[PDB]
């Protein structure tokens, strides 16, 4: 697929807020996700379907958006996870297969 | 229920790997796509395939892969990423996932979930 | 949502039809295709299927096709009117074989011949007279009752293997359920095109020639508490048998008629000699404690005695076997003479009787007469299986048994059910306007798979025999088109998937997008809105494509 | 049959002549085909004329999943092959009659048509009107 993100990292205060865009070229019908990797870690699901909270992720993570610009905006920041933020997409069909990820945002706060 | 994941070790430029993904107690059903993604350090996942318990249907990313990655079924509870040639192997990192998509109706589907990651692992050459 | 028409669908019927009738492709022949069944099985993985042997048209269809190819190859044969006169009959002197005496006619109608022949006790049915020791008159058996036919030079008595082959648009599934027991469901199945290769072979209280069960022995019923119904017994291990008649007959060929003889048995060569059945004991002994525990675990509680033969009546008392076209009625008494008890040389002699005339099928009438074979009359074959009947006195009772030939090919049959294909089907989606092997798996993952696969449905683009080929062409014709129709007037060519303007009714399913297309099977889905499928169709046929034409072109005029 | 060309996406009487010179006569004559749509004798004549109707058919369904109606000229996505054959546009067409080159590449009848009815006229339509949703 092709997709872009800004910035390529993050900065907030602790218990503020940071922003991560998902931009993707392609129109996509709220089919993206939101992915945290803490180091040495596969990602954890936060976010389905650019705006959902995925069951074991707290309110921190919220987000939204449409056509080609998605945002996770956390909230009551803390970055003791230490995790690059990552936007998610793909679609399976027989002739195309269409996948990708970002390369995410690096988040530290205080 | 968690993954496992082994089968890396170094191996001479060009050669092959078969990396295996287990299903620690379960076994994959409807719904459940087994799916293989790379990690480059800097980078987020970049995919590699994935294959449909309950059929036969293996679906690669043959444009990073044609004619260098076979993603197998094996066991009930278990996947083999199967590769002919390894080169970006030394960078990336292989993990395998199980996750889930919900279906268009109009001949294909879109990925929702990954709820179950392997450990992952890198397979080097030299 | 709206409604979306699919082709290529993953569904099927129970449905009889006549299938293909495939024969050896190195070969009652000309009636059948000498080609490859091409058995490429395939598997449904997580596919759970009802089979029910008792039910099976397949078993029906059989019967009547092996007796219509019997029949046929005695078609051209002679039928013995001129041996229906008074036989005067002497013992030979070289207890039943009886020499008999004729007025046979010749070539010329005005003239007789006396002529002699030896006929077996069993076959001859004594007038108003009595035995003298030295002569008395007879009949032939069956003269007061139809004109017995002789088997023609080159019958064949081969079992030939059969091999049934789906028409297109029907499949063949197996089932692979070890120890299934006939009935039910069977969790491991597959499809073929067409069936294993069935011997015809024909015999009553065992089953030769078949074949063996996988695992253990298994004793299957239309139902084990009706001392009615037939218990079919499969073996895992054959036992050997072989059955001769060492007794030297000559042929000898009397003319009775102008271009026609019959066969005739004469000139024993010096010994008189019993046929006989050559039965491992050890092997035999083994079966039956085997078969009596599986049976005790049916019939707990209970002695089992396979001590009984039917009662004295050859026809349904002996073991009707054939060797290279002779018949023999063998007595198994000896072999089921047994009990079993759960918490309780070496071979077997089976004399046998052999008999000329043959009631085939248990038809009465249909008669025919198998002339004297000359040389080694020995067949060694493997009993694979057994004909039980059970029978207050806290025993259950058996009795080897037969004579419905339908057993014998259900025995066989068992595996296969037929089924039809059906390409159309609906479901709900969010947008207005090896073909069964996504099978088991949800019908978004199906939906997905057939973009490809449903185009493996366009693979599918001598008398009655003539009949049977252009019924089945015909019929295929006929529903390959009525589903084109079907498809013009909804408007939907580039069949594989089409939206439409229809929309859908939650009256027909309430079920989410998700929980429909993550949730079901094709088959599932077609159960639970299949009565309205005759409301969909006249949705779309009568108004969204009649409306969606009207509205928009009429107005371009 | 198919042969190649530069774009993408009386029946007999047009034989002998090149193929080149057929294809013009065919813009007409492939029509005349049209004009084809007692015990064992009931058999010979009920096989004859469910044969005919079995042929006409498997070329109707060929030609319709080939998204060739219109059919007696239908371009297709499906490029040329030199492996079939590395005979020019003009030598092809110019020097050649119909027989000749069903014979010349006569054995990628199977080739051609899966290329023709499992991709290009699948992609082709999946590609573009699935897109519509
Ligand atoms: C052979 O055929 C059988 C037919 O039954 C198939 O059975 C399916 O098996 C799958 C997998 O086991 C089933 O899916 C599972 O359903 C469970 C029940 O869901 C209810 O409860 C949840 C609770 O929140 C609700 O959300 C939901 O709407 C239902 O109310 C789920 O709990 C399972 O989820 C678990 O695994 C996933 C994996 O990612 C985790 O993420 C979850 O957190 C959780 O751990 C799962 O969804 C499916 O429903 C079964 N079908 C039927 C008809 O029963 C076999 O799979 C099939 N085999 C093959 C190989 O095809
Ligand atoms: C269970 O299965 C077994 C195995 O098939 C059956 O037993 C066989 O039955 C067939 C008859 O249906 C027997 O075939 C006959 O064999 C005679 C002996 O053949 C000799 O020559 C061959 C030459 O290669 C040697 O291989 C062989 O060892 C012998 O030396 C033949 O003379 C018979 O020929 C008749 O039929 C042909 C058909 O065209 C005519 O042309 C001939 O003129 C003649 O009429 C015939 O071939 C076979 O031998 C049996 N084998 C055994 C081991 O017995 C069982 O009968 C079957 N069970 C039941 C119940 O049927
Ligand atoms: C055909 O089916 C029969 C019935 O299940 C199978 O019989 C089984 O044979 C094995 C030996 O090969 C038996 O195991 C041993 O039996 C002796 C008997 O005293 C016992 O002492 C040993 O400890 C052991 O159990 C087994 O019990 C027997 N099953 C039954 C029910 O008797 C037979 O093997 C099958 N044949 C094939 C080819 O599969
Ligand atoms: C038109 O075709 C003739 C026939 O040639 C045959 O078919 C060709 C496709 C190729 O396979 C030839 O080798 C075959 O012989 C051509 O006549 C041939 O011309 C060559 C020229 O050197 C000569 O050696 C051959 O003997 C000729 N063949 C015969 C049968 O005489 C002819 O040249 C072609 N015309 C054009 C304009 O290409
Ligand atoms: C069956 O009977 C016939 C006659 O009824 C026997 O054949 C005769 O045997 C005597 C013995 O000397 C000959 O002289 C006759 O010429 C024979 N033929 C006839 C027509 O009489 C015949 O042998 C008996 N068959 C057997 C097997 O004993
Ligand atoms: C064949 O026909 C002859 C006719 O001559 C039968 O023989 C006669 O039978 C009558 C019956 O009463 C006797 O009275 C004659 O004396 C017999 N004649 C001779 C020469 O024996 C002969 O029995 C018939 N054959 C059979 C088998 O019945
Ligand atoms: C043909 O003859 C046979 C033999 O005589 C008849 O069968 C017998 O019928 C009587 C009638 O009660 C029975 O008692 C005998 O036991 C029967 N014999 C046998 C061997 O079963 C037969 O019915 C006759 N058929 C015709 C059409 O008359
Ligand atoms: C088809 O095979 C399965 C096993 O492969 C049989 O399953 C058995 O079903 C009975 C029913 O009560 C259970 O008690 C057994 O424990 C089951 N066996 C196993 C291994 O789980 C199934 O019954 C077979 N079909 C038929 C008709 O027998
Ligand atoms: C074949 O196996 C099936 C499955 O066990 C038997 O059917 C079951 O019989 C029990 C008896 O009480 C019922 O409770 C089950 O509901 C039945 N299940 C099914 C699927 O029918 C069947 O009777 C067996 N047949 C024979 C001949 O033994
Ligand atoms: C379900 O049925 C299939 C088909 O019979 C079984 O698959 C066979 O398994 C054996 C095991 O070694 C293989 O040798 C065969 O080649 C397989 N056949 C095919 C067509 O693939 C399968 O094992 C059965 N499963 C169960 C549980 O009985
Ligand atoms: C096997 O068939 C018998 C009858 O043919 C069934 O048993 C009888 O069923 C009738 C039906 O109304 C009852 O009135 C009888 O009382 C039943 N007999 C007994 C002894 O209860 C029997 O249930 C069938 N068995 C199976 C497994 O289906
Ligand atoms: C099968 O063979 C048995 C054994 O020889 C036969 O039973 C015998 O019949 C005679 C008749 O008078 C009796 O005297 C014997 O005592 C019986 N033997 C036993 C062990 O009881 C049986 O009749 C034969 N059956 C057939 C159909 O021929
Ligand atoms: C059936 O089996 C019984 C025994 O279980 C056989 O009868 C026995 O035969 C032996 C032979 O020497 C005698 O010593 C015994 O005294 C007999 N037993 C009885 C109770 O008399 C019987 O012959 C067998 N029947 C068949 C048809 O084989
Ligand atoms: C089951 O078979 C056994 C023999 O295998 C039968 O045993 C006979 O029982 C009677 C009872 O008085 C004895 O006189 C016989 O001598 C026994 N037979 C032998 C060979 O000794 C038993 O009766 C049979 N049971 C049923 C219910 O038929
Ligand atoms: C099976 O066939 C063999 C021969 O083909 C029979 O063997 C004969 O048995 C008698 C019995 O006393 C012996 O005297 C003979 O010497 C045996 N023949 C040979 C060549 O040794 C055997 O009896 C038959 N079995 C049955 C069950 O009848
Ligand atoms: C058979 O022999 C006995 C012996 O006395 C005789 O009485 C009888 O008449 C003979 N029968 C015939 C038919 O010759
Ligand atoms: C009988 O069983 C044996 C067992 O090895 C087998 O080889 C032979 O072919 C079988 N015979 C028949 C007629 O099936
Ligand atoms: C076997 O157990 C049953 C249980 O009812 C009993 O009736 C029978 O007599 C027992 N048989 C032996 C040999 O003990
Ligand atoms: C019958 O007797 C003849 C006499 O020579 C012999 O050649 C032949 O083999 C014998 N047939 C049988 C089946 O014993
Ligand atoms: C019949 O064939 C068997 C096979 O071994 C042989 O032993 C027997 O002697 C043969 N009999 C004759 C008469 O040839
Ligand atoms: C559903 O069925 C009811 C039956 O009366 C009908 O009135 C309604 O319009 C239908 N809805 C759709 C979407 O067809
Ligand atoms: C179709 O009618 C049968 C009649 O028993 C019923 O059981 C089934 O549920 C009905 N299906 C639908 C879709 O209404
Ligand atoms: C020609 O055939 C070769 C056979 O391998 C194939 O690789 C190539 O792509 C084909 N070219 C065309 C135009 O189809
Ligand atoms: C087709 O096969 C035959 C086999 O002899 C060969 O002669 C002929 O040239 C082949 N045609 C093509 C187009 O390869």
């Amino acid at each position: 697929i092709k997709m872009t993100q800004t910035p390529s990292s993050v900065s907030a205060a602790v218990g503020g807020t940071v922003t991560v865009n998902c931009r993707a070229s392609e129109d996509i019908e709220s089919y993206l996700a939101w992915y945290q990797q803490k180091p040495g870690q596969p990602p954890k699901l936060l976010i389905y379907d650019t705006s959902k909270l995925a069951s074991g992720v707290p309110s921190r993570f919220k987000g939204s958006g449409s056509g080609t610009q998605f945002a996770l905006t956390i909230s009551g920041v803390q970055c003791d996870d230490a995790a690059t933020y990552y936007c998610l997409y793909g679609y399976i069909s027989s002739d195309r297969i269409d996948f990708g990820f970002g390369g995410g945002t690096e988040l530290v706060v205080k | 229920q968690s993954l496992e994941e082994s089968g890396g070790d170094l191996v001479k430029p060009g050669a092959s790997l078969t990396l295996t993904c287990t299903a620690s107690g379960f076994s994959f059903g409807w719904n459940d796509y087994m799916s293989w993604v790379r990690q480059a350090p800097g980078k987020g996942l970049e995919w590699i395939g994935c294959i449909y318990a309950g059929s036969t249907r293996s679906t690669y990313y043959a444009n990073w892969a044609k004619g260098r990655l076979t993603i197998s079924k094996t066991s009930s509870t278990a996947v083999t990423l199967q590769m002919t040639s390894l080169t970006a192997a030394d960078t990336a990192t292989y993990f395998c996932a199980r996750g889930a998509v919900t279906y268009d109706g109009l001949g294909g589907a879109y990925l929702k979930h990954f709820n179950l990651w392997g450990p992952g692992t890198l397979v080097t050459v030299s | 949502l709206w409604v979306t028409v699919y082709y290529g669908v993953p569904v099927w019927k129970d449905a009889e039809t006549t299938l293909f009738c495939a024969s050896d492709a190195k070969a009652a022949t000309h009636a059948c295709v000498p080609t490859d069944p091409n058995p490429q099985e395939m598997v449904l993985e997580n596919v759970t299927e009802n089979f029910n042997m008792w039910k099976n048209d397949m078993v029906e269809q059989m019967h009547t096709d092996v007796i219509s190819l019997w029949d046929q190859s005695l078609k051209p044969c002679v039928k013995l009117t001129p041996l229906c006169v008074t036989l005067e009959c002497r013992q030979v002197n070289t207890e039943e074989i009886k020499n008999c005496s004729f007025n046979a006619t010749t070539e010329l109608r005005d003239k007789k011949q006396k002529v002699y022949a030896l006929f077996y006790r069993l076959d001859i049915v004594p007038l108003e007279e009595e035995r003298k020791g030295n002569s008395s008159k007879y009949r032939l058996i069956n003269c007061n009752t139809s004109a017995c036919t002789q088997a023609c030079p080159k019958v064949t008595f081969d079992p030939i293997p059969i091999h049934y082959c789906a028409p297109a648009g029907y499949a063949i599934l197996k089932c692979n359920n070890k120890t299934f027991n006939g009935t039910g469901p069977c969790n491991n199945v597959s499809t073929v095109q067409c069936t294993h290769g069935i011997k015809p072979v024909v015999s009553t209280q065992l089953l030769l020639n078949g074949s063996l069960a996988e695992g253990e022995i298994i004793i299957r019923s239309e139902n084990l508490t009706n001392n009615v119904k037939t218990i079919i017994v499969h073996l895992n291990e054959s036992v050997e048998i072989v059955c001769t008649r060492p007794n030297n007959y000559t042929r000898k060929s009397i003319r009775i008629g102008p271009g026609q003889t019959f066969y005739a048995t004469g000139d024993i060569i010096g010994n008189i000699r019993q046929a006989y059945c050559n039965i491992s004991k050890d092997d035999w002994i083994r079966t039956l404690q085997r078969v009596g525990k599986k049976l005790a675990e049916h019939f707990p509680r209970r002695i089992i005695n396979f001590t009984s033969p039917a009662g004295g009546d050859l026809e349904i008392t002996t073991h009707s076997f054939n060797c290279r076209g002779e018949f023999f009625y063998c007595n198994t008494s000896s072999l089921f003479n047994s009990t079993y008890n759960p918490n309780d040389s070496l071979d077997i002699t089976i004399p046998c009787r052999i008999k000329q005339i043959i009631n085939m099928w248990q038809r009465v009438g249909q008669c025919m007469y198998a002339p004297p074979i000359e040389g080694n009359i020995t067949c060694k074959s493997n009993i694979t299986g057994l004909l039980l009947v059970r029978d207050s006195n806290e025993t259950e009772i058996f009795r080897p048994g037969g004579g419905d030939m339908r057993n014998n090919w259900r025995s066989e049959l068992y595996k296969y059910k037929v089924v039809e294909i059906k390409p159309l089907g609906i479901a709900p989606t969010r947008c207005k306007r090896g073909f069964l092997g996504a099978a088991g798996s949800t019908m978004g993952a199906a939906s997905i798979t057939l973009t490809v696969q449903a185009r493996q449905l366009l693979s599918g683009i001598l008398g009655v025999w003539g009949i049977k080929q252009l019924q089945t062409r015909v019929l295929a014709i006929e529903r390959y088109l009525k589903d084109q129709q079907l498809l013009g007037i909804w408007g939907c060519s580039g069949k594989l998937i089409c939206t439409t303007a229809v929309p859908w009714n939650s009256s027909w399913s309430n079920k989410s997008h998700d929980e429909i297309w993550g949730n079901m099977t094709w088959m599932q889905w077609d159960r639970e809105i299949g009565n309205y499928t005759n409301t969909i169709y006249r949705l779309l046929e009568d108004s969204q494509n009649q409306q969606e034409q009207n509205e928009k072109d009429l107005l371009a005029c």
